[PDB]
RNA sequence: UAGCGGGCGUGGAUCCCUGGAUGUCCGAAUGGGGGAACCCGGCCGGCGGGAACGCCGGUCACCGCGCUUUUUGCGCGGGGGGAACCUGGGGAACUGAAACAUCUCAGUACCCAGAGGAGAGGAAAGAGAAAUCGACUCCCUGAGUAGCGGCGAGCGAAAGGGGACCAGCCUAAACCGUCCGGCUUGUCCGGGCGGGGUCGUGGGGCCCUCGGCAACCGAAUCCCCAGCCUAGCCGAAGCUGUUGGGAAGCAGCGCCAGAGAGGGUGAAAGCCCCGUAGGCGAAAGGUGGGGGGAUAGGUGAGGGUACCCGAGUACCCCGUGGUUCGUGGAGCCAUGGGGGAAUCUGGGCGGACCACCGCCUAAGGCUAAGUACUCCGGGUGACCGAUAGCGCACCAGUACCGUGAGGGAAAGGUGAAAAGAACCCCGGGAGGGGAGUGAAAUAGAGCCUGAAACCGUGGGCUUACAAGCAGUCACGGCCCCGCAAGGGGUUGUGGCGUGCCUAUUGAAGCAUGAGCCGGCGACUCACGGUCGUGGGCGAGCUUAAGCCGUUGAGGCGGAGGCGUAGGGAAACCGAG
């Protein structure tokens, strides 16, 4: 409830810190923690195997979720704020310049 | 919270216009029996106190 | 009362008092009022008590 | 709340609001028992072959009220809980009086009963001096006045005035109709129902004359609506460079603003995110007189007669309570005991009592608002910031203590992100050393900062012929910082030297207190005085509750208070 926030599984830019500028499709968003996952903030988890089962678990450079406010949507140009506009049937968010 | 005037005082002392405080002379209701006539005439007047006289005033104030 | 007078007065002697009327920038709109103050010596350089 | 292992969602899930469903057992606990959460039944019906057994559904406590032809039953209601607030029935002591007994604390604490979102009170048998006011409640004032008081301590009103709110009603009795019972037929004896009636200009009943009313009032009862509540939605404006682990900083230029409240984002963001200003929204439930409609109700004037107008009541006496009133000259209100009326040419009251003059109608009941509180929701703080703040920031009324009532803690912090240290090495492990992550690991996991007591390793000076509140003054040596005149550390000798606090005539005192460190720890606030002081005003000065306005804004409000006259116990007089 109310947790709703910027973007979902789709393309976005990271205005964060380490990965400022970088851009990629968000492959995961977790509203509980208020954080999203793109293709940056990859981190070295030298940890052995993840789950109790299986052989090697991999040092996977898995993408670490970013604070949901560190990513901004983007559309036919640069990263731009959302502006919810409704048609004649229902409602679809338009960006500040173009649509969707 | 809001001082109560001392009624015992109010009932037997008058505070004069300038600040002084008066009351009757003591010993005059039954002490006599033949005590000089001069006595009772002078015991008839009232007088002014002094230091208690200033203690006295505090017991009034709304008064 | 005296205080209210002396305040207005103190402010008047400084010469920073200013009666007006021609609020051409009516209808609540900041940008408009900005224009009016512009053409009125209120450059926003000094704190203004707008009564 | 991650892990193993499986699923769901734009045929729109999770989630939020509304209504409904299911809700073992105990608990007012209600079939009965009982050591609460367990045990055992009656009756009707169902299931298992189902008689014996078991399960399942329904039902069965008690009290009050109304019926029920009585019986048996049927219906409506009650029971318990609630932070504080409220009313009532009972009701202490410490303490104060510098002892103490009257008195005080106090009708307070507490026990009990009851009511509700409030409760209480409430339409004058009033007030009390004006031939005046006109239910009740609450605030200001009157007022620390009147007065009470071992006239001690101390207690302490009311009228009136300024405000909040604003509302007024229903009965009993005469009298008429009806039903049931009764006798000794009467406008009769009793009882239930309906009509009638309701008050101090005294009213009503019953009679005679006039509308034989349209009308005019009108709810506190209903019904519709607005509005509000229980989810939500829209919501303006920024990019480049730069240092940095990380920009929100810095630099350049730019924009929005009914929005420059606040929070977050790796640091300090009006324009990044949630928001903010300003707007919009309910199928369903709750609220709803603010607006509208309806009904229930309700109303005139003379004349006549003497029918009615609340009984063990009024009234008096005895014993008491309430009030400012402590037996006082002691009324008034209330009532345990005794005597005991009248129905308006009647009764009560205006502080014993009597006359006069006035006020008011007892012995039946109901009534909203203004007021109190804060379990609950929101907002805000010249409120705390983990020894503070609620006892509890944390899995706390817990752990733990007590037979029990009851007592009652401590305990918050990695980082921006878990990236929480693979792998190698020593080790049984713990724990380390490499490596690796990070801006930082002296952020490494009870991990931010990390003070002191306390423990230890290294280094400089120093000490085994010396008598000590442990220091201080001088000189000298060694070591160390400026090559350098200086200064720091140390202490050899010499001079001098009775801890700190408290309490006392007097303490190093063999008088008191302290193991040491850290944190907590004590002259406050309200009201009323008195003096001083800084100001405003000035024979004047000032408002109180409240109202209007704001949302850190103020103004109105003279009721009232102090002062302009004192003296006297007072009547009274007055610069005396
Ligand atoms: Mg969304
Ligand atoms: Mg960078
Ligand atoms: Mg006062
Ligand atoms: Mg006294
Ligand atoms: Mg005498
Ligand atoms: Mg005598
Ligand atoms: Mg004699
Ligand atoms: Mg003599
Ligand atoms: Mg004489
Ligand atoms: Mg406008
Ligand atoms: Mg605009
Ligand atoms: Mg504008
Ligand atoms: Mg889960
Ligand atoms: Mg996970
Ligand atoms: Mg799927
Ligand atoms: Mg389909
Ligand atoms: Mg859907
Ligand atoms: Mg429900
Ligand atoms: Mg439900
Ligand atoms: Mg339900
Ligand atoms: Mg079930
Ligand atoms: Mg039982
Ligand atoms: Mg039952
Ligand atoms: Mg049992
Ligand atoms: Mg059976
Ligand atoms: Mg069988
Ligand atoms: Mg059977
Ligand atoms: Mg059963
Ligand atoms: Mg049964
Ligand atoms: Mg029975
Ligand atoms: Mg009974
Ligand atoms: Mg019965
Ligand atoms: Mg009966
Ligand atoms: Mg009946
Ligand atoms: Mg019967
Ligand atoms: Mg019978
Ligand atoms: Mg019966
Ligand atoms: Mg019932
Ligand atoms: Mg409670
Ligand atoms: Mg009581
Ligand atoms: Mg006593
Ligand atoms: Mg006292
Ligand atoms: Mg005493
Ligand atoms: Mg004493
Ligand atoms: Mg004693
Ligand atoms: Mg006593
Ligand atoms: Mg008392
Ligand atoms: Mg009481
Ligand atoms: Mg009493
Ligand atoms: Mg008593
Ligand atoms: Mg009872
Ligand atoms: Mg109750
Ligand atoms: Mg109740
Ligand atoms: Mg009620
Ligand atoms: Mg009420
Ligand atoms: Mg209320
Ligand atoms: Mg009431
Ligand atoms: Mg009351
Ligand atoms: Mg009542
Ligand atoms: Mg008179
Ligand atoms: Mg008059
Ligand atoms: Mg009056
Ligand atoms: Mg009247
Ligand atoms: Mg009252
Ligand atoms: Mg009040
Ligand atoms: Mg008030
Ligand atoms: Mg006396
Ligand atoms: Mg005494
Ligand atoms: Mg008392
Ligand atoms: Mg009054
Ligand atoms: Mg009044
Ligand atoms: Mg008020
Ligand atoms: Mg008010
Ligand atoms: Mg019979
Ligand atoms: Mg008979
Ligand atoms: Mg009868
Ligand atoms: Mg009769
Ligand atoms: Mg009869
Ligand atoms: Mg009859
Ligand atoms: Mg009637
Ligand atoms: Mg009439
Ligand atoms: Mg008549
Ligand atoms: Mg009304
Ligand atoms: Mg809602
Ligand atoms: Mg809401
Ligand atoms: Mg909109
Ligand atoms: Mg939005
Ligand atoms: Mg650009
Ligand atoms: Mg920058
Ligand atoms: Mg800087
Ligand atoms: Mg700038
Ligand atoms: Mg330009
Ligand atoms: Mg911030
Ligand atoms: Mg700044
Ligand atoms: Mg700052
Ligand atoms: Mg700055
Ligand atoms: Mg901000
Ligand atoms: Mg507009
Ligand atoms: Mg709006
Ligand atoms: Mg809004
Ligand atoms: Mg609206
Ligand atoms: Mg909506
Ligand atoms: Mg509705
Ligand atoms: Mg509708
Ligand atoms: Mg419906
Ligand atoms: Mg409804
Ligand atoms: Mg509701
Ligand atoms: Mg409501
Ligand atoms: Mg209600
Ligand atoms: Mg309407
Ligand atoms: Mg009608
Ligand atoms: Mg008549
Ligand atoms: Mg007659
Ligand atoms: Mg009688
Ligand atoms: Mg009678
Ligand atoms: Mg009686
Ligand atoms: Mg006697
Ligand atoms: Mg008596
Ligand atoms: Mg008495
Ligand atoms: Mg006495
Ligand atoms: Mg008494
Ligand atoms: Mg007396
Ligand atoms: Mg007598
Ligand atoms: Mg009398
Ligand atoms: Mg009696
Ligand atoms: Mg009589
Ligand atoms: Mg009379
Ligand atoms: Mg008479
Ligand atoms: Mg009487
Ligand atoms: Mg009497
Ligand atoms: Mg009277
Ligand atoms: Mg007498
Ligand atoms: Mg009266
Ligand atoms: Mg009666
Ligand atoms: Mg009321
Ligand atoms: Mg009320
Ligand atoms: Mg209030
Ligand atoms: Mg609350
Ligand atoms: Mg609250
Ligand atoms: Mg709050
Ligand atoms: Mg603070
Ligand atoms: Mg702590
Ligand atoms: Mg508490
Ligand atoms: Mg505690
Ligand atoms: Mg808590
Ligand atoms: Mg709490
Ligand atoms: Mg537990
Ligand atoms: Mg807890
Ligand atoms: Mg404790
Ligand atoms: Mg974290
Ligand atoms: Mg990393
Ligand atoms: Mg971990
Ligand atoms: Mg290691
Ligand atoms: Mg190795
Ligand atoms: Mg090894
Ligand atoms: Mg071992
Ligand atoms: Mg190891
Ligand atoms: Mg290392
Ligand atoms: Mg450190
Ligand atoms: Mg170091
Ligand atoms: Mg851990
Ligand atoms: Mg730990
Ligand atoms: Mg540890
Ligand atoms: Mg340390
Ligand atoms: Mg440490
Ligand atoms: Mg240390
Ligand atoms: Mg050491
Ligand atoms: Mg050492
Ligand atoms: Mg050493
Ligand atoms: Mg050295
Ligand atoms: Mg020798
Ligand atoms: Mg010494
Ligand atoms: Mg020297
Ligand atoms: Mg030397
Ligand atoms: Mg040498
Ligand atoms: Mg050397
Ligand atoms: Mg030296
Ligand atoms: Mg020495
Ligand atoms: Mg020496
Ligand atoms: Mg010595
Ligand atoms: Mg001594
Ligand atoms: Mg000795
Ligand atoms: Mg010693
Ligand atoms: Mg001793
Ligand atoms: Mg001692
Ligand atoms: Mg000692
Ligand atoms: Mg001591
Ligand atoms: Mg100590
Ligand atoms: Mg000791
Ligand atoms: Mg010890
Ligand atoms: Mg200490
Ligand atoms: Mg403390
Ligand atoms: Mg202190
Ligand atoms: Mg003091
Ligand atoms: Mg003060
Ligand atoms: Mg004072
Ligand atoms: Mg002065
Ligand atoms: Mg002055
Ligand atoms: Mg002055
Ligand atoms: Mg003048
Ligand atoms: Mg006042
Ligand atoms: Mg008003
Ligand atoms: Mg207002
Ligand atoms: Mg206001
Ligand atoms: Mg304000
Ligand atoms: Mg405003
Ligand atoms: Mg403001
Ligand atoms: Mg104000
Ligand atoms: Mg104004
Ligand atoms: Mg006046
Ligand atoms: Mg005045
Ligand atoms: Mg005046
Ligand atoms: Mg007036
Ligand atoms: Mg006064
Ligand atoms: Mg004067
Ligand atoms: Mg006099
Ligand atoms: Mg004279
Ligand atoms: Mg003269």
């Amino acid at each position: 409830r109310v947790k709703m926030h910027v973007k979902k599984g789709d393309t976005v830019l990271v205005a964060s810190g380490k990965y400022k500028g970088r851009v990629g499709k968000v492959k995961e968003v977790l509203p509980k923690k208020y954080a999203v996952i793109v293709e940056g903030v990859n981190i070295v988890k030298k940890a052995v195997r993840v789950s109790p089962k299986y052989p090697q678990g991999g040092f996977i450079e898995k993408e670490a979720p970013l604070h949901a406010s560190k990513v901004r949507p983007i559309c036919p140009a640069c990263g731009k704020p959302t502006r919810v506009r409704k048609k004649f049937l229902e409602n679809g968010k338009k960006i500040r310049v173009c649509a969707k | 919270p809001k001082m109560k005037t001392h009624k015992g005082a109010k009932k037997r002392v008058k505070i004069t216009a300038s600040g002084k405080v008066v009351a009757m002379k003591t010993g005059k209701r039954h002490l006599n029996w033949q005590k000089s006539g001069k006595e009772i005439r002078q015991k008839g007047r009232k007088f002014v106190l002094a230091k208690p006289e200033a203690e006295r005033i505090k017991l009034l104030l709304p008064y | 009362k005296k205080g209210l007078a002396m305040a207005v007065a103190d402010r008047a002697r400084e010469g920073k008092l200013l009666l007006v009327e021609a609020f051409a920038g009516v209808n609540g709109k900041t940008k408009e009022f900005l224009a009016w103050a512009k053409e009125a010596g209120l450059d926003g350089s000094e704190s203004v008590l707008l009564v």
